[PDB]
């Protein structure tokens, strides 16, 4: 427990409810297993099981606050952030032809919330399609990706 | 449209989180 300051309160807060989907104060197997799947994985329903009975502490089938925080405390994993610059190639290129097709962007507003329009769908393709070819490549994946 | 970085970025910077909760219940 390396928060000691309120203002982390306030922003666990808001992170809880990211994956509570039915917002009855509890974690329960079918909202774990939906946000998963949206990883791109199909885990069989014994995974709820599983992986639930492990963090739950209490027994009670179900993860609570004090069993949020104990984990939050440790979970300091360093991800080098290239773990997901070439593994987000793979997902963004579905039939894996060596580009990036519009199609499969559309897909990914669903993953992020965006909704956007078919006139924003446009509008990102047009800032890394550095040239008229109508498709964005590995080069210009980076170039975009190039945040910080 | 300048500074483009923001709206790509974004949501790249969402994924890294997805698989940090989960991280937690599978233990590396
Ligand atoms: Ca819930
Ligand atoms: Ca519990
Ligand atoms: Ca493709
Ligand atoms: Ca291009």
């Amino acid at each position: 427990a390396d928060q000691l300051t309120e203002e982390q309160i306030a922003e666990f807060k808001e992170a809880f409810s990211l994956f509570d989907k039915d917002g009855d104060g509890t974690i329960t197997t079918k909202e774990l297993g939906t946000v998963m799947r949206s990883l791109g994985q199909n885990p069989t329903e014994a995974e709820l099981q599983d992986m639930i009975n492990e963090v739950d502490a209490d027994g009670n089938g179900t993860i609570d606050f004090p069993e949020f925080l104990t984990m939050m405390a440790r979970k300091m994993k360093d991800t080098d952030s290239e773990e997901e610059i070439r593994e987000a190639f793979r997902v963004f290129d579905k039939d894996g032809n060596g580009y990036i097709s519009a199609a499969e962007l559309r897909h990914v507003m669903t993953n992020l919330g965006e909704k956007l329009t078919d006139e924003e769908v446009d509008e990102m393709i047009r800032e890394a399609d550095i040239d008229g070819d109508g498709q964005v490549n590995y080069e210009e994946f980076v170039q975009m990706m190039t945040a910080k | 449209l300048r500074r483009g970085q923001i709206l790509w970025f974004r949501g790249l910077n969402r994924i890294q989180t997805q698989i940090k909760v989960v991280k937690a219940f599978h233990s590396s």
